[PDB]
């Protein structure tokens, strides 16, 4: 007779607890295992994989235009897009990236944002992309975006450029959620110099963005996404 | 041959000497350094200016009169307009920094009074409407001018100057000395670093202070790490047909500065 | 008053020290240095050998932040749900935005201190009453969840967030109590108990520690459906700090609180220094 | 023994025996000796 | 199927106890630790950093002046001060030794009482501080403080005396309660000479008091305080 | 594929004077996990069990900015 | 294990109330063993005594009137050291228990828990022939010695349709006993805690023979 | 997860068991033993001391 | 920023990284090739070393489904 | 240490510790080099 003491929380189920059980079915032999291809076993492997951004969510409806980020002839200065970057909210939400950020409460590392231009071989142009870190707002011209992390992109025979956006935070991990004061800054992208369409060529050509986390991605704190929801049990 | 009276600090192009100092403090036992590789978190090179920002600034000077109550300055709020500092200050987002203050006050040996040098880090601030009402950024950073405790105290309950920047207007903080702005007694302020101006014994109070934060780096607008509070303890007492002011200086230099994140300056209110 | 001797690993606590006629005099001192010189008896009269046979074991902060304490009391109710627009009004649940300023006397404890670092071992205990008419007491079983920030909260005690596919939740009787750990969770390297900083919305300044203070809400709900009675279910939620570290020790608070994460006293407060019947010169 | 994966999960940590007053009581620049003049 | 047998008190919720329970965040790995000056391990460290006591207690409000013990000029035998040693209650409730030992039921050590000077540098002043172990009531005069534990300050460049008041006690623990019979003793300050000011000088010079533990100090059962209360619990 | 089998729940005791009530929750917790090919996650609600097909006539699920493609 | 104390608290409407105390919301008990006899006799046995503490409280409940069914309450036992603010209501801030140590446990069920020696000396006194002076009045004896705190009990549950009424009974047992100088067992009934007192008029504790010195 | 079974008794309030059970004073440092004379280990060490019998109970 | 680095069995979150001026452009790549490239922040601007004192235990499929 | 005859009575594996995203991230046939051109 093994004398005891239950603590306090005896009997309760904690559905984040990990023990053992009895088996319901004693002897059972599982199935073998055979090889099938792309086994993951970590959900920081695939969120280094990019996705597009519906950068251009001006729309009414969900469309494929959404992903499309005009780029206009022959203007100098002015301003291509821009964002704040809340990775829980806004463009961002509805990406691999932004899904997954979502089932989670911290997170902390760089971001690799990538532009890949699709307009005609024979076109040129140069952008400038911005990072802005918090404390000063969103950028207003090209001038102000330039005093921050940024890179100049030629564009050429290689058609995308990956800029990434370091790590600038002095807490070591910043919230998840959207409603928050501060997000990881601004992002905005300038004509550099201009977009020059070939002879026989008109009209918008487009961008199109994607989003990665880089190796050194950190997220904690699993909980409940916001993305789904239901107001009765499903039936077949 | 030497003694504690006599000290002389230099940083960059400018040098302090005193010849009635008690001694130096510094916080904690903690000299001030750069931030280790192995606490950082922001990947970003860092910048360190080195003699152009770790020298000393003198702020505007204090009237010490028998009804004064005390000052108090925030860092690194108190340096935001302060040469290539605060124009660092407003162009990185980050930045982290530790400092060596230096309160002066000279007298005769008929005068008598006492001060309270103390550092406080993150004194967080109690407001003059009471109840649940947060101070206003313009009276939590108030520059250089810093704050004024004789505009409405609590020792002998007095209104000097003012009763805050213009007056008592919504979101001021509460100045009772006495209850040291947050709700503790005065008494107990020398659990933090301190010195004292004994008019009797020194005219200089020095403080060293390490960068003291639970985060590596840090928003040098949005936070301030350290306030500095000075405040009579025993009043002043001037002699037979005398004034009856002294004036008081403080001197600060930043030391072992790093700012982070560079981009435009920074958008602050008022 | 020296610190170690042989005989049992005793720890003196004063020397044996006679009379004394020098010019090392350590009673006088300067106190405007901002230090205090370790003066022991033996520095000013005669003393004699004596041990500690004392540790200092229940003074260190595991131990004075070691110990359950109450830091909230939250109130549900168990009745017809027909009717109500309003669950969270009407008590059918209830949320609890996490924070350990509500109740005093834990405040104070933490309030030492500016920065800390602990696990978190909590305890909540479950108690019913009926005080209208009822024919018997029902068994019923509580449902706390953890709804960190950015996790969708509920608008319904029935709602499909109790579903908890992610968020950690706790089931448990009513009577009884619940327990669990949580590791130090703070996004920096120490929680902060104040905060000489504020933050900006666009629309309001908000001041002080409320700024970091951004844990999640505790949501709470009784999973049974209603009986022919009303049924009133307390919650009490205690908080036991594990593996603690404290940094730069403050000046105690003096004056009563009046808010949630402010350092704010009430105007027109009682004095907090006892006045003498007599003068200073009174015993 | 050992039935626990997370360390939050353990008890109490128990005593630091390394208290050291110094950093509060004594933390001056220069060494301030008991016995010696306070200030020279 | 282990036979077991649970005892009294199984079940309990002992506030007190120190056991291990199950976390529920597994797998979550807590923000590294960096370096931040000022760790504190023990409250008797904290203890042994001198504070102002309010001494001069005699207002109808909290003020500085409350912290100011007054000297009078040109006066012989007569009181400085005195005070009860209750270090639970009277003018030591405040000080930050009174509110640590107060979270505490017994005691025992000796204290550090500190006393500084003010007055111009030209001035002199000779006091003597007694200090009256229990049994004879507070001192009425000179001669009756001079018979029990004292100290013959001389003010001169050096500001401050550090008067010691010595463990005397039989029993070997003190309680902290001031609802007690009876506590350490009396402390009281007389002018061993007399305080003369130099020429051009008038009026009151003050003292500073201070007080704090010394090395050998004890504190044990940990207990709640009487000097907070509230009767709502706060809200945001 | 979806071919487990049921599970019936019962209520072993006969009727007493009045009714009772009793609600049944089934909790699931995957051990010892192993996952093959990472997909697009679900962005429109569910309609029914088994099935990917989603609501006619339902919301957008990318957020429509209050301003231009250049706001912040 | 003996029984030093039985105390009683009650679960009922706390409205209109001015002292919750007197209304048996709660109740607190001086903690002493003196007040129930039959160990306090084995204890006087010995004048100086040193053990460790082994606490065993038993919470009971009953509905003396009228009651449709019988509820599940929950106690809450606090030690309050001497110096710790006194609970004045049974709701007060005070059973926060930040840093008094509490427990909680069921109506019907027990409570048990460790003390290690709590003395200010080396050994607790039984006997004490020694007086204190507050210049008010003059104590004399254990009393003054005996000032340990005191244990407040309170039924955690807000009340019901009906009254409870639920008796509390503390148990001591000694561990890690030491004791010196034995004495002349009590003879005479006690009268009051502390005191060695007995009444006057009180029936002679020697036998008288039925016969004479002869008898057998 | 340990399988156990309860056996007849679990839960009682025996007076005369002797079982360890939980500190409600943790870290607390009792105060040091001194000599004390006198010390009585065994009943039967005290009852050897003869005492006076009051045969003449005739009053 | 590389994966191991000998201090407390330490990972490296970020390089020691300085001025560049080459012909090897890490940041140029081609995103029709369906291949993401593992672009760090050293690539693009200055970094300093840090550490990531991280695992990335709860973001495993075990830990993922296993609630 | 041992009461389960089963393995699905045991609790959670713990991590993998040897996650490459390889597979996923650059699943390319010939070796794409960082710093060379893409497409030559
Ligand atoms: C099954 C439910 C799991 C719930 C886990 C989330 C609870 C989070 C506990 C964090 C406790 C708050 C820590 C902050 C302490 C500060 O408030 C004090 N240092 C200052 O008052
Ligand atoms: C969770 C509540 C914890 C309560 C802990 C405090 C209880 C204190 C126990 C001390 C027991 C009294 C010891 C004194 C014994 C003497 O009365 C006898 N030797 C003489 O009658």
């Amino acid at each position: 007779g093994l004398p005891t003491t239950t603590l306090p929380g005896s009997g309760q189920f904690l559905t984040t607890d990990d023990r053992q059980s009895p088996s319901a079915l004693p002897n059972y032999e599982p199935t073998p295992r055979i090889h099938i291809p792309g086994k993951v076993h970590n959900l920081l492997e695939i969120i280094q994989v990019d996705t597009l951004i519906p950068m251009n969510n001006t729309h009414t409806k969900d469309e494929v235009n959404s992903y499309l980020i005009p780029l206009n002839a022959n203007r100098q200065n002015e301003q291509v897009f821009g964002t704040n970057l809340f990775i829980g909210d806004g463009v961002f939400k509805t990406t691999l990236l932004g899904e997954i950020v979502q089932y989670y409460t911290h997170w902390s590392g760089s971001l690799r944002f990538s532009l890949m231009y699709t307009g005609p071989a024979l076109s040129s142009a140069k952008l400038i992309l911005a990072y802005t870190p918090p404390g000063a707002r969103g950028p207003q011209d090209r001038r102000e975006a330039m005093l921050g992390t940024h890179v100049v992109w030629d564009i050429g025979l290689q058609s995308t450029i990956v800029m990434t956006i370091p790590w600038t935070s002095g807490v070591q991990f910043r919230y998840t959620d959207p409603d928050t004061y501060t997000s990881a800054g601004f992002l905005s992208c300038w004509y550099q110099t201009s977009l020059i369409l070939p002879p026989e060529t008109t009209g918008q050509v487009y961008l199109l963005s994607f989003i990665s986390a880089c190796p050194d991605f950190k997220l904690r704190l699993m909980k409940d996404t916001q993305t789904i929801s239901q107001t009765v049990a499903l039936t077949e | 041959g030497y003694s504690d009276r006599v000290q002389q600090i230099t940083l960059g192009n400018s040098t302090i000497t005193t010849q009635e100092a008690a001694n130096a403090v510094v916080c904690y036992a903690e000299w001030p350094e750069y931030l280790p590789d192995v606490d950082a978190s922001d990947v970003n090179k860092t910048s360190k200016p080195d003699t152009s920002v770790c020298r000393f600034y003198t702020l505007d000077s204090k009237t010490w009169t028998t009804g004064s109550k005390g000052w108090c300055w925030k860092l690194p709020d108190a340096l935001k307009d302060m040469g290539v500092f605060g124009q660092n200050m407003f162009f990185h987002s980050l930045g982290r920094s530790g400092y060596t203050v230096h309160v002066q006050c000279n007298a005769t040996k008929f005068h008598s009074g006492c001060l309270l040098v103390v550092v406080i880090p993150e004194h967080q601030l109690a407001s003059h409407e009471g109840g649940n009402v947060s101070v206003k950024y313009t009276f939590t950073h108030p520059g250089e001018r810093g704050i004024d405790l004789s505009s409405a105290a609590d020792t002998i309950g007095p209104g000097r100057a003012f009763y805050t920047t213009k007056n008592n207007e919504v979101g001021g903080p509460v100045k009772d000395v006495i209850y040291n702005m947050n709700g503790t007694l005065l008494g107990n302020l020398l659990i933090f670093p301190h010195q004292f101006i004994n008019l009797r014994t020194n005219n200089t109070a020095t403080i060293v202070i390490p960068y003291i934060n639970s985060v590596p780096i840090d928003s040098m607008t949005r936070h301030n790490n350290v306030s500095l509070m000075v405040i009579p303890i025993a009043p002043l007492t001037v002699p037979t047909g005398a004034t009856p002011s002294l004036p008081i200086t403080v001197t600060i230099a930043p030391m072992c500065t790093e700012f982070s994140g560079i981009r435009s300056k920074s958008i602050v209110p008022q | 008053e020296e610190v170690i001797v042989e005989k049992t690993k005793q720890t003196v606590a004063s020397i044996s020290s006679g009379p004394k006629h020098t010019q090392k005099v350590p009673i006088l001192t300067a106190n405007e240095t901002g230090a205090t010189m370790p003066v022991l008896p033996s520095d000013s009269i005669e003393t004699r050998t004596t041990y500690m046979h004392f540790n200092g074991s229940e003074t260190d902060v595991e131990c004075f932040l070691g110990r359950a304490a109450c830091v909230h009391v939250t109130e549900i109710q168990n009745k017809d749900a027909t009717g109500i627009d309003n669950h969270r009004e009407a008590k059918l649940f209830n949320d609890w935005k996490i924070n350990l300023s509500s109740l005093v006397q834990l405040r104070k404890k933490l309030e030492l201190f500016t920065y800390v670092r602990f696990d978190s071992e909590y305890t909540i205990l479950a108690t019913a009453s009926q005080p209208d008419s009822a024919n018997y007491s029902s068994n019923l079983v509580v449902q706390a969840m953890y709804v960190p920030p950015g996790a969708p909260n509920p608008k319904e005690w029935d709602d499909y967030t109790w579903q908890s596919a992610s968020n950690p939740s706790v089931f448990f009787k009513v009577g009884d109590t619940s327990r669990f750990s949580v590791p130090y969770v703070g996004l920096a390297s120490a929680y902060n108990c104040f905060y000489d900083g504020y933050s900006h919305d666009d629309a309001e300044t908000q001041y002080g520690i409320t700024v970091l203070n951004h844990m999640g809400s505790m949501a709470f709900r009784i999973v049974n459906e209603h009986d022919e009675h009303k049924t009133l279910v307390k919650i009490r939620v205690y908080h036991r700090a594990k593996h603690v570290e404290a940094w730069i020790p403050r000046a105690p608070r003096a004056l009563p609180y009046t808010s949630i994460g402010r350092t704010n006293y009430p105007k027109n407060t009682e004095p907090v220094i006892k006045k003498r019947k007599g003068d200073i010169k009174s015993y | 023994i050992n039935y626990y994966k997370d360390a939050a999960s353990t008890s109490s940590a128990g005593q630091s025996l390394s208290m050291d007053p110094s950093k509060f009581t004594e933390p001056v620049k220069d060494l301030m000796l008991k016995g010696a003049p306070a200030l020279n």
